[PDB]
């Protein structure tokens, strides 16, 4: 949070109050605290808007060089948590099996939606969506690629 | 001490007996190495105490350096005949000392254990990155030592 | 839902027990740390729906 | 009663010690997971919508 | 299906006259589906369906005894069938002219883990089709 | 005698705008100051920094001056605002390095008694190094060859400043340098690892191939100290493969009957639930 | 020399190597593993050497060519299996 | 599901239903002899002292029991015909050529062969009866049959087993549930689209 | 774009957490929790975490500067200590008891309920006991029973310990009692021992000193609990009380607790017994 | 540094810690706190605003009977 105000004098209030002028870009995105409201300050003249000097040959030297990782994207990692990891992944979706066997047999015949809204879960098809076990699979398999591409470099 | 204390040297004691057994005939004043091993009843008793004690460091030296070694070898290395010899190699494994799995029928040893895949990938993308830490320890190196090189 | 962690960054809502409805769109309301704390009433809820 | 790890080699008169892995109960757990969350639903979810 | 049954039950035993009175009792319904000429195929190739299971049986099976077994009573058709097989590699069965011997299995290698995944990773192929067949299918109207 | 240094994304923009600001009438492309942080574990970082308009001349590299009152003012100022904070080293642009180093080394070290060397390279940008760290150590170039200056590199890593992930997010707020996207993300992970590998390792048999030229001075009294090593390690052999066939295969083909057929039975879910929907609302519609 | 090329040094080889007899190989490889030269499992059935070196010394400046070919291979591999995966991949980044 | 609900020594009266309380025993030892070779059934139904106390009762059901258990060949096969005998005179007689003996001895043989890798023809066939021809077509045709994990030498004639890893054992249970879920999900993709 | 936009926004700090226990679910994307210190206020609960972790007064985590709902903990004894499970653990079997019986028949039937028998208790229409008072001085032990048959009928077992619970907790001591009752809920065969009732636990012909409306508060929370146990579940409830003059008649009236046991001095034949059996 | 209890390990970078005076937060050591030292009833020092623990100190001697 940066936000920047001015002080006003007496007489700014006695004149046409609310001292922003007339133009149609302070009012962009100006939402000022409700503690701000009920102080002088933020409310004696304006708010003002904030930008940042994203400038290149500073901005992309920024992104470029501080956000480093440049040959990290190598790590094989196959099994040094894995194993267990796997088993960890194997009991969670053991839940989801348990969650989607719950839901099957739940699957009324009285419009589900009517039955899911009062019944909700959270279970696999709900909320433990297949999103998580993408995530599974795409660890699975970027240790794999990883494991492999070093397997056919190892020449 | 120098020669028997470490550098896992071959203790066969049918050599030491000669090439460091002097103090049992003649030393400075062998009067301890008399009472050691000069006595007859309980200096034999010694003897046979060095003659294991050097067995035992002999199996345990032999451990860390060969993973498989043929059951002639080593028996003749223990100065024992073979069942002599895997007596003692089963008196060192109900120790715990050693990680020791013999094939009797066959008379061969082994004492590594047998790596499980998970570890040994592990190893294997720790090797990795100790290379991929060498790359970038010499690139900085040799671009370095190239930026002075072509200072002129 | 961010904007909603958020505002409930300044705690959200506070949780009030209505006691008293005045006509002038004030209710005197309790609350468990302080108590009594006077003040309006929005504007999706009328004074006689308090 | 799996008291040992070994097999007993009559022909050669030997009995063959292995050291079993027990870390490859993750290969039981995952079949578990395809018989309970899949026998449980396809049949009865597709027998019940039978016509679609 | 109870001729069929005994069909089946001549196939694994590997006899042939019960079977041949069957096809000759009620063999005109096949001859009516258009199997027949088939249908005297496996009465033939029974004895090669029963090589296939006894050699699963059997690690290093004598070519006397599964002569026996199937009654081919010759020592020389017996190694010709089992050529036969391992020629047309239904089975892992091979020869050697001195007793018989066959090989038998070994421990699983780098494949034997990844035949199923590349013989069975066609599931996304599955899904994907469904995600467009429901891309096709979502009209709102 | 630092273990290693470790720079914070804290003072590198800084440096760079510092490089910018006094560099609008000083052109000698030499930018030197002090940067100032702090060392406590045989970790070293860099918290503050301060640039000082400075010239040079290439006679012998001897000709320069700077504002050193001033300089200790600001130390004083900084010290006083922050006393964890001291003067860690000292900064210079231009990363081919001349030879008055070694003077401003000895000036500045009554500050610091293990005076380290920093380069920013403001326009530079090659791979993605900021900048690069320096160790002073003169004593003896090895063990038989000649006396030489020999200014080594300490290794240096990007640190994580506190409190500065929500000044740079809000500032990017454009690229999303994470792990979004996991599979794509991962991919260009993948995409530039394999880049600076290749280029890196080029550069290495370039200068192998440059050693073997002899058209530059050869350090291999650490080269092959260092690559031998590199070389003959035995990732090559495969027979641990053959000892790991199922290294991790087993998974692989877990994850394709409980990965992708999960993701194929849900979406076969989805579909016959809204074929049923619309078979519905086509038929009672009317 | 052989970067595990030649990971089996059998006694033959190590005949060949040293001109040594067959008892002295195991106090030769002893002293091996105590200075730093080979670190590898010994093994006596088949007297296979494994190959790990902690000791670098001088490898003949004049003989260069030796390693700078052997990385240059080393990055012909690694290019042409990213340029491979990348084939493999213009379903993903084209 | 038999033995699961059916260990239960809770009889709503003393003797009755099954025709006594120890007939409701032998029920229980069949049942329990189809279902497991022997796991920890030591503290399942051995430890049961109502258990002991009837094959106290009846010696000869007593007597196989503990063959089994013991794993004694030379008097559990002749004990195993007694008992096929005794089905025989009964009219829960339903597993007629499937579970009377045929099911037992393939738990009896699979117990006796793993820990197992190469037990001679020969030997075991006076270690369990007598005919070491009828051993040796009795292993041919549960071989054939498709359990007994294991492969016959007939040349040298040896018992050369082939038991699985837990991986590997493992592992072709999950390709076995692959084939049959592959072949579920082709069902519903038939399902679907039409 | 949005496949990026969607794992974008899923940042939620991913901080370090804090506790404000729930109070209750009242509806979605509203909830209502209570903080440590109270200050009981509304918040949002997020579709993260719900039903399947988000039972009624169990304690649950919170943003640290949001307390907003994230996570729930289950494990609940472990919260204030109060001793944890004391199952699966022979200390005292039954028999071996010193004591005999004193009476241990109404013991006996109180471990009943935990020895099945529930089924029985309907059916044969008895209305089995719930709550066990024994009034009696530490003859006996008066904890030997409760470390025995939790074990000679396999139930978990809670020390409680009343004295240590009356503290600047008194806050959370509704909550505890919550989590003290859902661990009991949670395992079927279960005891709950409480110890040291008499002396500070709501004694009542002393006039309130302090803090003693806050005690008094929280064995109102206590009968709260009790009540809504209701004979949901197999679970039992025993105090140990060396004088039951002073106990509440919330507590000591029928339909919450029942059966009252004295258990006397050594009374010397069967303190003689007592010696042989420690000797 | 506001300082309280840690009551129990929530997980293993999770802290359930009581305010000696006010309500049980729970924090978490960033990178190298020595979480597997730190013990439920171990005291640790807290900033409602570094949102971590950034060090941890022992416990008490009673001071005025210690004189
Ligand atoms: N076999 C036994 N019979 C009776 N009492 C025993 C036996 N074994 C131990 N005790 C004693 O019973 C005591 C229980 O004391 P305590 O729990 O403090 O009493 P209360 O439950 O009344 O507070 C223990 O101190 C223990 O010494």
């Amino acid at each position: 949070v940066i936000d920047a105000f001015r002080l006003i004098n007496a007489n700014m209030m006695v004149l046409g109050h609310e001292p922003r002028q007339t133009t149609s870009n302070l009012g962009h995105l100006n939402k000022p605290s409700i503690q701000a409201l009920i102080h002088g300050l933020n409310r004696h003249y304006y708010s003002i808007t904030i930008n940042y000097r994203k400038n290149e040959l500073e901005q992309k030297m920024l992104l470029n060089l501080h956000k480093k990782s440049w040959m990290e994207g190598l790590t094989l990692q196959d099994y040094s948590e894995h194993c267990k990891h796997n088993e960890s992944v194997v009991k969670e979706m053991l839940e989801l099996a348990k969650n989607y066997n719950k839901a099957v047999e739940e699957e009324d015949k009285m419009t589900p939606e009517q039955l899911a809204i009062k019944n909700v879960g959270k279970q696999d098809p709900k909320r433990h969506l297949e999103e998580h076990v993408d995530v599974l699979m795409t660890s699975n398999i970027v240790q794999c690629l990883a494991a492999m591409l070093d397997t056919v470099v190892f020449k | 001490l120098l020669k028997l204390f470490t550098t896992m040297e071959l203790m066969r004691w049918s050599t030491l007996v000669e090439d460091y057994g002097m103090e049992l005939r003649k030393g400075s004043l062998e009067s301890p190495a008399t009472d050691v091993f000069g006595s007859t009843e309980e200096g034999e008793k010694r003897w046979k105490d060095l003659k294991n004690r050097v067995v035992e460091h002999n199996i345990r030296i032999m451990a860390k350096y060969y993973t498989r070694i043929t059951m002639k070898r080593m028996a003749q290395l223990l100065d024992l005949s073979v069942d002599e010899s895997e007596a003692f190699l089963s008196n060192l494994v109900v120790n715990k000392t050693i990680f020791a799995k013999v094939d009797r029928l066959a008379g061969i040893i082994n004492f590594q254990r047998p790596k499980d895949p998970n570890n040994l990938l592990n190893d294997w993308s720790q090797k990795l990155n100790s290379l991929m830490s060498l790359v970038n320890k010499t690139t900085h190196l040799i671009a370095k030592e190239e930026m002075i090189h072509n200072l002129q | 839902l961010r904007e909603e962690l958020q505002l409930l960054q300044e705690q959200g809502s506070y949780v009030g027990e209505v006691v008293r409805a005045m006509d002038k769109k004030k209710v005197l309301v309790k609350v468990h740390p302080e108590g009594k704390f006077v003040v309006d009433v929005d504007k999706n809820i009328d004074i006689n729906d308090v | 009663d799996k008291k040992f790890h070994g097999i007993l080699d009559q022909g050669e008169g030997v009995l063959i010690i292995f050291d079993e892995p027990p870390v490859d109960k993750t290969y039981e757990a995952a079949l578990e997971t395809i018989q309970n969350m899949s026998k449980v639903v396809d049949s009865l979810y597709n027998k019940a919508k039978k016509l679609t | 299906l109870m001729p069929y049954f005994l069909l089946t039950q001549a196939v694994r035993t590997g006899n042939l006259a019960k079977f041949n009175q069957v096809l000759d009792q009620f063999g005109e319904k096949f001859q009516a589906d258009g199997t027949y000429t088939l249908i005297i195929r496996l009465r033939h190739n029974v004895i090669k369906t029963g090589v296939r299971m006894i050699s699963l049986s059997y690690s290093r099976i004598s070519l006397a005894d599964i002569a026996q077994k199937l009654q081919l009573d010759s020592p020389e058709d017996a190694e010709f069938i089992v050529a036969k097989a391992i020629r047309d590699g239904v089975i892992e069965a091979s020869i050697n002219h001195e007793k018989g011997y066959v090989q038998s299995k070994e421990m699983i290698d780098i494949y034997s883990t990844r035949e199923p995944q590349l013989a069975f990773h066609q599931r996304i192929s599955f899904c994907l089709d469904i995600h467009n067949m429901s891309v096709k299918a979502m009209r709102f109207p | 005698a630092v273990q290693k240094v470790v720079v914070h994304p804290l003072v590198l923009l800084s440096v760079v705008d510092h490089f910018n600001r006094i560099g609008k009438v000083g052109n000698q492309k030499r930018v030197v100051g002090v940067l100032l942080g702090s060392w406590q574990k045989k970790v070293l970082d860099v918290s503050n920094s301060f640039a000082v308009p400075f010239d040079e001349d290439d006679k012998d590299d001897s000709v320069w001056f700077l504002d050193h009152d001033y300089l200790e003012n600001m130390y004083g100022m900084f010290k006083k605002v922050n006393a964890r904070e001291r003067i860690v080293g000292w900064y210079h642009t231009g990363p081919k390095l001349h030879k008055n180093d070694i003077a401003i080394n000895e000036l500045m070290k009554r500050y610091c008694p293990n005076s380290v060397l920093v380069i920013i390279d403001v326009k530079p940008k090659d791979l993605g190094l900021p900048t690069e760290a320096y160790i002073s150590v003169e004593e003896v170039h090895d063990d038989g060859t000649p006396t030489s200056k020999t200014f080594e590199h300490v290794t240096s890593e990007i640190g994580a400043e506190e409190a500065e992930e929500v000044g740079v997010e809000h500032l990017l707020r454009d690229i999303k340098d994470t792990t979004v996207g996991t599979l794509s993300q991962r991919i260009t992970n993948q995409v530039h690892g394999l880049k600076g590998l290749n280029s890196k390792l080029l550069d290495i048999r370039s200068y192998l191939e440059k050693v073997a030229t002899g058209k530059l001075p050869i350090n291999h009294q650490i080269i092959y100290q260092l690559q031998d090593v590199f070389n003959l390690l035995p990732d090559v052999s495969l027979q641990e493969f053959v000892k790991a066939f199922y290294l991790k295969t087993n998974d692989q083909m877990v994850v394709v009957y409980l990965a992708s057929l999960i993701r194929s039975v849900v979406a076969l879910h989805n579909l016959i639930n809204n074929k049923i929907a619309n078979r519905d609302a086509e038929k009672k519609e009317g | 020399t052989r970067p595990a090329n030649h990971r089996q040094l059998t006694f033959e080889e190590i005949a060949k190597s040293a001109k040594i007899t067959v008892n002295e190989v195991e106090l030769l490889v002893m002293k091996a593993l105590s200075v730093g030269l080979v670190k590898g499992s010994i093994d006596e059935v088949d007297k296979r050497v494994h190959m790990t070196w902690v000791q670098p010394r001088v490898l003949d400046l004049q003989q260069i060519k030796g390693m700078k070919d052997r990385l240059e291979f080393w990055c012909t591999d690694v290019k042409s299996m990213e340029m491979l995966v990348e084939h493999q991949a213009h379903d993903i980044l084209t | 599901q038999a033995a699961e609900l059916f260990l239960d020594t809770v009889s709503t009266f003393t003797s009755y239903e099954l025709m006594d309380y120890k007939t409701f025993v032998t029920y229980t030892v069949y049942v329990s002899m189809i279902a497991l070779e022997r796991p920890d059934l030591r503290e399942k139904v051995i430890k049961g002292a109502e258990i002991l106390e009837v094959l106290h009762s009846l010696p000869a059901v007593r007597q196989y029991l503990f063959s089994l258990y013991e794993c004694r060949y030379s008097v559990f096969f002749q004990s195993l015909a007694v008992v096929e005998q005794e089905m025989k005179k009964d009219w829960l007689f339903a597993p007629h050529y499937r579970y009377y003996v045929r099911e037992m001895r393939i738990h009896a043989y699979s117990q006796l062969l793993e820990s197992y890798r190469s037990l001679t023809l020969g030997y075991m066939a006076e270690a369990f009866g007598v005919g070491v021809e009828f051993i040796d077509q009795e292993l041919s045709r549960f071989i054939a049959a498709g359990r007994l994990h294991c492969k016959i030498d007939k040349v040298n004639e040896i018992v050369e087993t082939n038991r699985p890893d837990s991986k590997n054992w493992q592992y072709q249970e999950t390709i076995k549930k692959g084939d049959l879920l592959l072949n579920r999900v082709q069902k519903l993709s038939r399902v679907i689209n039409m | 774009e949005f496949l990026h936009a969607q794992e974008e926004v899923k940042r939620i700090q991913s901080i370090p957490l804090v506790i404000g226990q729930f109070l209750e679910a009242v509806d979605q994307n509203t909830a209502i929790v209570g903080s440590t210190t109270g200050s009981n206020y509304y918040v949002r609960i997020l579709s993260t975490i719900d039903r399947e972790l988000l039972k009624p007064n169990a304690s649950v985590a919170l943003h640290k500067h949001s307390n907003a709902l994230v996570d729930v903990l289950p494990p609940e004894a472990d919260s204030s200590i109060m001793m944890l499970t004391s199952d699966q653990k022979p200390d005292v079997m039954y028999a071996d008891i010193g004591g005999m019986d004193i009476q241990k028949q109404e013991v006996r039937e109180a471990v009943e309920l935990p020895l099945t028998h529930f089924e029985l208790y309907k059916q044969i229409g008895i209305d089995p006991p719930r709550g066990v008072l024994m009034y009696g001085p530490p003859g006996c032990g008066k904890t030997m029973l409760a470390k025995a048959v939790a074990h000679h009928t396999t139930a978990a077992f809670i020390r409680v310990v009343g004295s240590e619970f009356v503290q600047k907790y008194l806050g959370e001591g509704p909550r505890m009692v919550r989590d003290v009752f859902r661990l009991a809920k949670e395992n079927a065969p279960a005891i709950i021992f409480i110890d040291e009732i008499d002396a500070i636990a709501t004694k009542r012909f002393d006039a309130q000193t302090g803090a003693d409306r806050e005690v008094q508060r929280i064995l109102l929370e206590l009968l709260n609990q009790m009540d809504g146990f209701d004979q949901n579940v197999n679970v039992k409830v025993i105090m140990a009380t060396n004088r039951a003059d002073t106990l509440d008649p919330a507590l000591l009236r029928p339909g919450r607790l029942d059966r009252k046991i004295e258990f006397p001095l050594p009374d010397r034949r069967q303190k003689r017994l007592i010696f042989s059996t420690i000797t | 540094q506001i300082v309280g209890e840690v009551l129990k390990q929530l997980t293993e970078e999770k802290f359930i810690v009581k305010a000696t005076n006010g309500p049980r937060y729970v924090v978490g050591c960033r990178r190298q706190l020595d979480k597997s030292k730190l013990k439920p009833g171990t005291r640790v020092a807290l900033d409602m605003t570094t949102l971590t623990i950034m060090r941890y100190l022992p416990r008490e001697v009673d001071p005025l009977v210690y004189n």
